[PDB]
DNA sequence: AAAAAAAAAAAAAAAAAAAAAAAAAAAAAA
DNA sequence: TTTTTTTTTTTTTTTTTTTTTTTTTTTTTT
């Protein structure tokens, strides 16, 4: 809870306590020698096994991923929370000797359960200063010698694996830096595989050398292998290049569910004392409009209540639908006429078949759009009469840079999907701004005539102390921020990559990554065609 | 849920990272953009330049900080790239016309690389800047760079069709573009005919562009793919050098004098070629082989043998070396933002309409500016006027706001000089802005604060005698000028007439001569 | 004008080889003992001032300041500068660093910093004390290599950059080694230095007991501390902490080493042991690991049971590099020319410097006050006989006509400019006017400046709080006046300024010892 | 003017106004026909045989500069440092 | 004991390579 | 007469190496 208000999706001090918690566990377990007797180590969701907690904070300004507050993406709680639970946690550890051995019983069993739930394997010779075992230079083992405990890291480079290097467990972890693209073994020839590259990857893994009769996947080095690329376009192409090695030359590797992807950030945004990280460019845009909602207030009339937070959202929210579908439609009509759509009276297939209705609700729509124009096009109306269907369908003319266009509205259009959209938001925004209307931010006042003028001071207010870094590759993140974010167990996200269809699987993989180009070109234009066309 | 792992199928993640970086690749560094014919890192460079004040008639700059800028502040991907592109752009052996002019070691044809980043210099040439023509009035998008702290355009207003003229090569992930390098006063005459005509055939735009001119002068062979990639956007072209065969008058010997060379061929890789050919028996006939390009043309000598005939010789040179190349022509470029195989009368309809754009909106641009100038003038016009009780108004003010309060409540008379001025085109010279409820009426002037503002910021050395005759004149000028631009926006007639007179200037200033001979076959 | 001459191969050679010795030792090798800095370092400092790196604005990429440093300042090619910046934003090198960076710059565990395109650059916050009173021509100014531009020729720093960051350099001849030290008991020096111009060095060495490196570390003995600072040179053994931890359970061993000398390499140190260990030259190690889990370091070396431990450790100090001699050179550039100087002159050098820097800001200041106030009496005139004044500008046909007739006509002096001007009396004219222009009985004369300023009065500045703003601007202007004047009138009030600012460098950044000094 | 330092200090000023100096950080920033004139070609070539004067008095120079020994090439840069300071 | 040789600290001069992603021509295997 | 693998663009991702110069130490070799 944050001031009495539920947060479903938990937040920063969810992640304090879990942290705060697993740290006073694990100490307190290697400090009395619980987990050398038992030969097993903690690890999370064995500490949270079978717990009831209630984490109640007081933040004097709290800041909410969202309108609905299920997160809470304040930085500042954190921290405290942790060095709270850190001390006292301990405290009451020491203090209280039954309840804590209880508690570590049971966590002793979930982890022998977890440990049966395993399968056989065997102690690996590691990479050491006294013993090398004849693996690369480039490779930073761990000292971990039983797989299923540690986990391979691969990454882009030096840079981002000096970057890995630093931070890291040095106990679990394990980075070897690959050196850019690598081979496309769809297209490379067997013979071609002896690379410096990937034999690289094959020496770590100890998987041999991808034969038929030398190929072992039970001598592999690690049960968990992560690719650790970039956060950027060509991070997901090295990406997809490992994939394609390691589902065509070591299938059973990823059948057994070894291989998983990390998901570094690409932005971390910060705004005076709060921080975030950002993955793409859609988490940007909502964390852009979550700014923009941030206390934020609109008002109808000068005196009026403000409107609900949620509500708000839900409006922003099919207007950003709406104008993207409208940036898509550009070339079939004008913008201009798709966002004046938007105010105007609905025209439904019955008003088409009546003449005067369609001649003044073009007449109106026309002179709204020249009144409003601030460019040289100029607007004017006609309607076709449709002798076979007894229809009237409208056509607005304009000229603009001196070029002449028709674009006449269907009777597809008007019951198009697309329209009833237009309609469904014009409904609900035809008196939600009366003249009096404005917004506030706080001390700031700003009187609003449109709905556009309203969010656009908003993004701006939104955006005045915003700073944005984005990262190109994991040499540019520190270390330590490198750790928090897709590292540290406790803190990571993680893909686990599982083949649903074996046939769907190779005829993608052929398709996208052979050597015809015929296929991949129709499959790029086919799903850019199904992009550009999801509204009807 | 927020779980620390979760499954995903192999084949949605290779199908998401593979399309994402197809269209990423397709949309933003592989193909151009169909209007300037520029690619996004040649736009970044080039704007990165402008924004420096690289400019034709100044002093060089270094290499290491043109690329700094353009790395730092516009284009995240590497310096070693973004060099490259840049003497890519400055060398005069690649480009028709060279965007970049280069101060140092760029390569050469002879396969010798470019000087490092730390040594050579870099300017725009002047042809660039008439690329970049009217690009501070608002004539096209500008967008956010990658940290969103600073904009870039979207596109350049060009004056020159560079997509022809210089032509393009790129490697997509599912497409791949070639364009040839073309003649800037064909290009310009084509474009003239569709102005005049835009119901012109591919036949008539053939007769004022016959065909491709690339930097280094050569001989294109046929004529039928030109004509199917003009009709179609694809054809293959042959282009052979200008080769000879020198008989000496005292002797009976013969020597083959290769004075030029095809596009995109390397003099030491075909040199080493022949070489390769006559050491392993391929060709038969060849007594020597050496260069003598002593900075006077481009000279290959070939000796022939006693025992050979020569043109002989020469014919297998054509049909086994490098002497002669297929140019793949593959017109695929952006328009619209998404790929398109376009012909020569798509290309040449983009670019006029680009043309269209940009005017009408500098045209806007300057009605607004001058609009707003003219606003101040009358404001500035009026207080001239009546200088001594606003003076006295603003002496017994406290502090300029109530010096504005008080220039905003009472409305003045113009006088003899303002309401002489305020005759001529008092309608269609205000801003649109302005509401009825200010601006003269019937006499009384009214202030908007922003006028009140600029009165008071008047200073004392305007109020001689010659300043207000001087306002008088800047006021009469913007109204012509205010006339010219409304007209030129009334009228579709008058914006191709802007329009051809731009061209004409274009051809007039950069005309070069054709290089490369057509032949018939 | 022949296109052959003879030239001798001995003259060419030395010619050649001095121009390139003199060249090295000037600029790229040794420093300089004021600011304590490399031309390399002054001119990336001075490049990223410029663009405006400042400590609390957003960080800029690396490529950015390294390209704009190679282009304007520095001719000698990229991937050198960068070296210098990385070396300066990492922490294991310098005591306090004078860059701020973020991304993979590097460990002491070897790994290299991440390439040019990858990281970003920022000032510390010391590096901008460091710069502190640079605009006000505190420093001479020296052209680029084409002219085009000018760069300081010493910064007019705050900090003892020399003795606190230290330096290490090779020239052709010479080359400097100066170990770094603790910036608190390095001002503390200078202080008592003040307090005491004849000190010696057994003072200095009271308040500077030695050298602080970044890695906290053991200085075993003092002999070479006292030479190096009475000489110029001495020899100093940096020893690790390493502790034989014996297990409670059984009698096992093993050596933890907490920390690591200055400039030592982990991964060749653990590489070293480990080669050791396998040519048998070091007996007694069972294991070898690094545990360095973000919480400093931590290298254990498990003992066999038939060992001492206590022998092994010994053993790994002799042999190993957990001991390393550092051998201290002090040269550095004084008066353009290399000298070896003890820890006295480096502190009188900095003392010296800090008043030539106080004395020229202190004129600076007063030339800019006496302008100000020059052009505030002027427009005070103006706003005092404003109605004539804008008689005459108005039936003026030009703007220069009318500061003809401005500077022409003596203007009576209104009842607060009366009491305004009277009261300030001299103390306050520009050295360069002449005793023609201001007052003369009872009579302004305006000069062309003045009747400029007065043409460029804007008519916001005729209303009555604007007439009270430039009375207190005046005022004020006249206390600064007075208070530049009695700093540069006396000696005694110099050094308190530079005693008051030296205090107040001490106060924001304090910092508490890393190494230890020993007796042993 | 009222001195010869304000003289030149004019002159210099304006000497300066127009001028534009290109430093060439080696031969790869000049353009192979600036090289061909100025020290390529042999109309306008400036070169410099190499001689030996003494060879005792050489091989002492050669020695000292470019041996070993630190000490007399120390002593010889200082020597010439005094020598360059004085008269 | 003794000399000689190698390495590493920091600013300088130089450079070297491995892969994707389309088309289109050689130049050998089959 | 037909497959197959190799070169070339031009934007992208990645790394690598050789010397000069002076103290000081550590090998190793006699």
């Amino acid at each position: 809870f944050t001031n009495n208000i539920p947060q479903r999706d938990g937040g920063t001090h969810l992640a304090g306590f879990r942290a705060a918690m697993t740290r006073t566990l694990n100490a307190y377990m290697d400090k009395e020698g619980y987990s050398k007797k038992a030969k097993v180590s903690a690890t999370g969701d064995d500490a949270r096994e079978g717990l009831i907690a209630v984490v109640s904070v007081k933040v004097p300004d709290p800041k909410f991923s969202s309108q609905t507050k299920d997160k809470l993406v304040s930085s500042e709680v954190k921290s405290a929370v942790e060095q709270q639970m850190n001390e006292l946690l301990a405290e009451y550890l020491l203090e209280n000797p039954t309840d804590a051995k209880i508690v570590v019983g049971k966590i002793i069993d979930a982890a022998r359960a977890r440990e049966a739930a395993r399968r056989a394997r065997e102690m690996t010779r590691r990479k050491g200063a006294l013993d090398l075992a004849g693996l690369p230079g480039k490779l930073a083992d761990c000292q971990e010698r039983d797989p299923a405990l540690s986990e391979l890291y691969l990454v882009e480079g030096d840079s981002a694996g000096g970057s890995a290097k630093q931070g890291r467990n040095r106990k679990n972890q394990a980075i070897l830096p690959l050196k850019g693209k690598i081979l496309n073994v769809e297209k490379a020839r067997f013979d071609k595989m002896l690379s410096s590259q990937e034999v690289a990857t094959l020496i770590t893994a100890l998987g041999c050398g991808i034969g038929r009769d030398e190929y072992n996947p039970d001598k592999l080095r690690y049960h968990s292998i992560i690719i650790m690329t970039d956060a950027d376009v060509d991070g997901s192409h090295i990406r997809t290049l490992l994939l394609t090695f390691f589902y065509r030359q070591m299938p059973e590797i990823v059948e057994r569910g070894h291989v998983y992807i990390a998901q570094p950030p690409l932005y971390k945004v910060k705004k005076g004392k709060q921080e975030q990280y950002i993955k793409d460019d859609e988490a940007m845009d909502q964390y852009q409009i979550s700014i923009a909602l941030d206390g934020a207030t609109l008002h109808t009339n000068a005196s009026a209540p403000a409107l609900a937070g949620e509500a708000l959202e839900k409006l922003v929210s099919e207007y950003n639908a709406t104008q993207k579908m409208i940036n898509r439609m550009e070339r079939r009509y004008p913008k201009a006429m798709l966002k004046e759509l938007i105010y105007q009276p609905t025209l439904t297939e019955a008003d088409l078949s009546d003449e005067q209705t369609v001649t003044r609700w073009v007449n109106a729509l026309v002179s709204e759009l020249n009144d409003k124009e601030q460019h040289g096009s100029q607007w004017k109306f006609d309607v076709h009469t449709n002798a076979e269907q007894n229809l009237f369908e409208p056509i607005v003319r304009v000229r603009t840079h001196g070029v002449d266009t028709d674009y006449p509205l269907d009777h597809e259009f008007i019951t198009g999907g697309e329209y009833r959209r237009i309609c469904t938001l014009g409904e609900k925004l035809r008196g939600l701004l009366e003249e009096d209307a404005f917004i506030e931010r706080g001390e700031r006042r700003q009187p609003v005539a449109s709905f556009e003028q309203a969010l656009d001071w908003l993004v701006k207010e939104s955006r005045r102390g915003l700073s944005i870094q984005r990262y190109k590759g994991l040499g540019e993140m520190n270390p330590e921020q490198l750790w928090e974010t897709t590292m540290d167990p406790e803190s990571r996200r993680m893909l686990r990559v599982t083949v649903k269809d074996a046939i769907a699987a190779d005829q993608l993989f052929t398709t996208l990554m052979g050597d015809a180009v015929e296929p991949r070109r129709a499959f790029i234009e086919e799903n850019a065609l199904k992009a550009a066309n999801i509204d009807i | 849920l927020a779980r620390e792992i979760t499954p995903v199928n192999i084949e949605e993640e290779l199908k998401s990272s593979y399309l994402d970086y197809a269209m990423s690749v397709i949309v933003g560094r592989a193909l151009p953009d169909v209007r300037d014919g520029l690619k996004p890192v040649h736009r970044r460079v080039l704007y990165a330049m402008n924004v420096l004040g690289n400019d034709w008639n100044k002093a060089y700059k270094k290499s290491a900080r043109v690329v700094g800028d353009v790395i730092g502040k516009y284009h995240p991907h590497g310096d070693s790239a973004v060099y490259d592109t840049i003497v890519r752009m400055a060398q005069p052996f690649s480009l028709r016309y060279m965007l970049v002019d280069g101060q140092g070691n760029f390569g050469s044809i002879d396969g010798d690389s470019a000087a490092a980043m730390r040594f050579t210099e870099i300017r725009l040439a002047k042809i660039a800047h008439e690329l970049m023509a009217d690009l501070e009035k608002e004539t096209v998008d500008f967008v956010d760079n990658y940290d969103g702290t600073e904009k870039i355009p979207d596109v350049m207003p060009t004056k020159i069709p560079n997509l022809l003229v210089n032509g393009s090569s790129g490697i997509a992930v599912g497409m791949a573009t070639n364009i040839p390098p073309h003649n800037l006063t064909e290009v310009i005459n084509g474009c003239l005919a569709y102005i005049d005509d835009e119901d012109i055939s591919i036949e008539g735009l053939m007769e004022h562009i016959p065909g491709p001119d690339f930097p280094t002068a050569a001989i294109i062979n046929g004529r039928r793919g030109i004509e199917e990639a003009y009709r179609t956007g694809r054809g293959k072209v042959y282009i052979r050098a200008r080769a000879e065969v020198e008989v000496d008058a005292k002797t009976g010997r013969e020597t083959i004098i290769v004075h030029e060379i095809p596009y995109q061929v390397n003099k030491a890789r075909l040199i080493e070629k022949i070489a390769e050919l006559v050491k392993e028996k391929r060709v038969e006939g060849i007594s020597a082989l050496r260069d003598e390009s002593d900075k006077d043309g481009m000279r290959i000598v070939i000796e022939v043998k006693r025992d050979a005939v020569g043109e002989v010789v020469l014919n297998n040179l054509y049909s086994q070396t490098q002497l002669q190349v297929s140019f793949g022509i593959n017109m695929v470029a952006l328009h619209h933002g998404q790929p398109k195989i376009m012909n020569l009368k798509d290309i040449i309809a983009a670019f006029v309409r680009h043309r269209r754009e940009v005017v009408t909106r500098r045209t806007i641009f300057e009605l607004r500016k001058a609009r707003d100038r003219a606003h101040i003038l009358e404001a500035l016009a009026v207080a001239l006027a009546n200088i001594d009780p606003i003076i006295e108004l603003i002496r017994h003010a406290p502090t300029p706001a109530e010096a504005k309060t008080a220039l905003v409540a009472n409305p003045w008379q113009l006088g003899n000089v303002a309401a002489m001025l305020e005759r001529a085109g008092d309608d269609a010279a205000r801003p649109e802005w302005l509401e009825p409820e200010f601006g003269v009426r019937d006499g009384l002037y009214y202030l908007t604060e922003q006028q009140a503002q600029a009165i008071l910021d008047l200073r004392l050395q305007k109020l001689t005698g010659l300043e207000h005759e001087k306002l008088l004149d800047e006021y009469k000028e913007l109204l012509d000028q205010i006339a010219e631009l409304l007209r030129i926006l009334g009228s579709a007639d008058r914006l191709m007439e802007v329009i051809r007179e731009e061209l004409e200037l274009v051809r007039e200033q950069f005309g070069d001569k054709r290089r490369t001979e057509i032949t018939a076959n």
